[PDB]
């Protein structure tokens, strides 16, 4: 429990996010339960591409 | 919403290119979480939605037509166009724009429309390189009960024909079908009208073909052969 | 996602809404409110008033 | 049955000092609804509040009605009868306030009518049970300096 | 991908009946479904644009319900102004499927076709061409169907077909099945057979013509 939570930067972005959060050990794939041509694949790497 | 204005060419040619504009009024376009998609419908035959353009930018279309069909969004123009390439006759068909609303949160003032509330008023794309002039072709009936007879007009383009019977006189009775587009891009249809079998070789049966686009009226006599 | 017994399955980088961007750092945040009145059975009753 | 909020109004005190929580939920059950925005979470994010001064002056007129809630729950502060609805007190009845007998009193007169005939008086009773209290204050004051 | 179908594919009914439309998808689609209305000729009228979820300036008569690959449209009591054909089609994800359609006229006593046939003109024959015509006429339900015999042999693929609207005196339909043929194949055949199933029938008729004669 927090009463604030951690830094999150305002990032302007499109096609890729940029200067985000890292997840630790592997990355991330986030769908809806659906999963079925019908929403936005979100996708947090683990480590960074500069 | 309520007025969304279509607008574009109803005549285009094989091998080219069909634009078209669909115009909204009530300005729900800067909405977030709105869809605006293009939706075709063959005669006779079910709709088939072509492609959509979500409210981040155009994702997906139909995967039939996936590389042939483009659909743009002017933002500030208060628009979204739709391009189809290499137009065939098997395109011509009626086409709307329709607009509808998913919303994963579920999270406005009002309730939304999943559906397709929000429709235009149609556009009819023929495909054919130029105009023919209507071929017609009698039909003749010889039995006991009361016969029939009618005519055939072929290979025509584009709509409409005005089929007559005896410069209408003949009214009661007679039917004329829709026009059929054959394979070759032309159109074909059939009027026909029941007569008593009394009557056949005493009444003079003529119909009137009158074409408006190649100006050609075309007068015809049905008789048993 | 196309039903074509798992022959196609195509992704493409998609231009995303922004808020996309704040789900991509709000995925472990959430807000809560509190009750903090619980009612229980302990046997036990205030015979004496005032 | 219970005859809703204030529907002793019009009774006898004694019957409308049986239902005194009923006209004291009308304090709670207002403003639970309107600090809940839950139904005003969604709609149009905080009911558009950005050159809405309606939202402000609406937000002000909620303030009012916790602030007079206040009011009230001070009172039986300084009274020292915070916890309770009916507390019993020190100051002696001074009879220039009202002649009337117990009986004439909680059996023929509604509150309406009694805070009509003793809002003359009421600031001196308030007088009297702010320094009666200091009595209280004063006996813990001996206790205090030993 | 998703295909759906109607049932049934042609109907028939009264005003004041309660009437019920299936819908069948190929896979599960989790409630998301809705419901059309089409008056031939106008856009889509969205009627239920959920499962159960009705649209405003839509009377309180319409219902749908369903889960998983079943899904129901039902009238409580039918009126004058439900007529048409009527679609279903599936929003979830992409692409979007319609359904087939259900051609909804109102019902009438059975009548059985009135069925003609027609030989090419001589001029026709000259064209290069050769197009025979079979005609229904005052034949109702509007579901039916037509078959070609050339030289006692089923034609499919080369067999038009067209359908005027229900007509305003009698209420009935007519169709006019236009087989095209190039003026080679029509030599080579002598038998021309037209074939009808309807259901005011108590037989299918078949009506024919030779070459020639
Ligand atoms: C608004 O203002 C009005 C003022 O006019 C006020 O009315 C007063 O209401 C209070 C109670 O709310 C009354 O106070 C108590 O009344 C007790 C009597 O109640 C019974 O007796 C009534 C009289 O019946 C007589 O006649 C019948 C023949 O018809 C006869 O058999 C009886 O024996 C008796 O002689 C009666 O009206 C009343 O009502 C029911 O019954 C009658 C039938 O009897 C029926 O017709 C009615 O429709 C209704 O069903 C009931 O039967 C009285 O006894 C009590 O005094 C002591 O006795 C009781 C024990 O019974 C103790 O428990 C109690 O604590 C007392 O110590 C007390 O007086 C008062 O009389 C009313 N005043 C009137 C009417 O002028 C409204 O309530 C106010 N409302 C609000 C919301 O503020
Ligand atoms: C975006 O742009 C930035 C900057 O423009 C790029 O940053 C580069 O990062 C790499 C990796 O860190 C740098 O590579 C360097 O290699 C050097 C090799 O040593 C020789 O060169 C240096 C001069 O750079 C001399 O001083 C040295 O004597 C040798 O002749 C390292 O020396 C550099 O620093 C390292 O020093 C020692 C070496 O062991 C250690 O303490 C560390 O390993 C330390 O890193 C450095 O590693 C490169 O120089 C950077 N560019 C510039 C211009 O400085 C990004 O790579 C670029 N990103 C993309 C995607 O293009
Ligand atoms: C992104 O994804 C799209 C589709 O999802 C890809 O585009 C497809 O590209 C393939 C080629 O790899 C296309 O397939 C080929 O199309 C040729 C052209 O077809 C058109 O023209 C002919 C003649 O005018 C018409 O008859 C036809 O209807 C089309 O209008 C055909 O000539 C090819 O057929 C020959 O090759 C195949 C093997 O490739 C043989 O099996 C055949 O028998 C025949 O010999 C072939 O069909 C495909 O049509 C394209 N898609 C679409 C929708 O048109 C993109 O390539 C991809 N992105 C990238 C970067 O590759
Ligand atoms: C994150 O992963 C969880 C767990 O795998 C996903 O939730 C699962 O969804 C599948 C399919 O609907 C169910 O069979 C599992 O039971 C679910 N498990 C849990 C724990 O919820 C969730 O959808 C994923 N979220 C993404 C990918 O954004
Ligand atoms: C999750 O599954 C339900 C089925 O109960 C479905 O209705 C809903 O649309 C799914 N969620 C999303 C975000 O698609
Ligand atoms: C009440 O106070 C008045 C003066 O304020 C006094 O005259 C009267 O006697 C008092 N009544 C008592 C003490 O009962």
């Amino acid at each position: 429990t927090v009463q604030c939570t951690h830094g999150i930067k305002p990032v302007v972005s499109t096609q890729l996010l940029l200067n985000g959060s890292l997840a630790e050990e592997e990355v991330i794939i986030r769908s809806e339960n659906i999963t079925n041509n019908a929403k936005n694949i979100l996708v947090q790497l683990n480590t960074p591409v500069q | 919403q309520v007025q969304l204005q279509e607008s574009g060419p109803g005549r285009v040619k094989p091998s080219e290119t069909l634009s078209l504009t669909c115009a909204v009024s009530d300005d729900s376009f800067g909405s977030s979480y709105f869809y605006w998609s293009w939706i075709r419908q063959a005669p006779g035959k079910g709709l088939e939605w072509i492609g959509y353009i979500a409210y981040s930018g155009g994702v997906r279309y139909n995967p039939s037509l996936s590389s042939r069909v483009t659909i743009s969004r002017n933002i500030h123009e208060r628009q979204f166009y739709l391009r189809l390439t290499s137009m065939t006759a098997a395109d011509t068909a009626v086409y709307y724009c329709a607009r509808h609303c998913e919303d994963d949160y579920g999270y406005y003032s009002a309730a939304q429309s999943y559906g397709l509330d929000s429709w235009g008023q149609g556009i009819a794309v023929t495909v054919s390189p130029s105009t023919k002039g209507p071929s017609v072709f009698p039909l003749a009936p010889t039995s006991g009960g009361t016969a029939a007879l009618g005519c055939l007009v072929k290979d025509y383009f584009p709509e409409p024909v005005t089929v007559s019977w005896n410069s209408g006189a003949l009214t009661s009775g007679v039917h004329t079908f829709p026009a059929v587009l054959q394979s070759s891009g032309l159109y074909s249809l059939s009027s026909v009208v029941t007569v008593p079998s009394s009557s056949l070789g005493t009444q003079t049966y003529i119909c009137n073909v009158n074409h408006k686009p190649s100006n050609t009226k075309v007068d015809k006599r049905v008789e048993p052969k | 996602g196309g039903s074509t017994n798992s022959t196609t399955e195509t992704f493409r980088p998609g231009g995303g809404d922004m808020r996309d961007n704040w789900r991509s750092e709000l995925y472990k945040y959430k807000v809560v409110k509190i009750e903090p009145l619980g009612v229980a059975p302990t046997r036990c009753k205030r015979r004496v008033v005032g | 049955v219970f005859l809703g909020f204030l529907g002793a109004a019009g009774s006898t005190m004694g019957a409308a000092s049986m239902t005194l929580t009923v006209q004291a939920r009308n304090l709670l059950s207002g403003i639970v609804q309107q600090q809940s925005n839950l139904l005003r979470a969604p709609e149009c994010q905080q009911h558009l509040l950005k050159d809405t001064h309606w939202g402000i002056k609406q937000l002000q007129a909620r303030v009012l009605a916790v602030e007079h809630y206040l009011r009230d729950q001070q009172l039986l502060g300084i009274w020292g009868c915070s916890g309770k609805l009916i507390c019993c007190t020190n100051v002696p009845w001074n009879s220039s306030w009202s002649n009337r007998n117990l009986s004439e009193i909680w059996d023929n007169m509604t509150w309406l009518q009694w805070d009509k005939e003793i809002s003359n008086y009421t600031q001196i009773i308030y007088g009297l049970l702010e320094e009666s209290q200091n009595q209280q204050e004063k006996n813990e004051q001996d206790l205090l300096a030993l | 991908d998703i295909q759906m179908t109607q049932s049934p594919s042609s109907l028939s009914a009264s005003v004041g009946d309660r009437v019920t439309i299936t819908c069948r998808t190929s896979e599960n689609v989790n409630n998301c479904l809705n419901w059309y209305q089409q008056k031939p000729g106008k856009a889509p009228k969205l009627l239920i644009y959920r499962t159960s979820t009705l649209q405003r300036g839509v009377p309180s008569r319409f219902s749908g319900t369903g889960s998983g690959t079943d899904y129901t449209l039902t009238i409580s009591s039918l009126q004058s102004e439900d007529f048409g054909t009527y679609y279903c089609q599936h929003y979830y994800g992409t692409p979007l499927t319609f359904g087939g359609g259900t051609m909804v006229d109102i019902k009438r006593t059975v009548a059985a076709p009135s069925v003609f046939i027609f030989p090419p003109s001589d001029e026709q024959l000259k064209s290069g061409t050769a197009s025979v015509v079979c005609l229904l006429n005052n034949f109702y339900p509007r579901e039916a169907k037509v078959q070609w015999k050339v030289d006692n042999a089923l034609q499919s693929g080369n067999s038009q077909e067209s359908v005027t609207e229900q007509d305003s005196k009698d209420s009935t339909y007519s169709l006019s099945s236009t087989l095209t043929l190039s003026k080679a194949d029509y030599e080579k055949h002598k038998v021309y057979a037209c074939e009808v199933t309807h259901q005011g029938l108590s037989s299918p008729v078949t009506k024919s013509f030779n070459r020639g004669e």
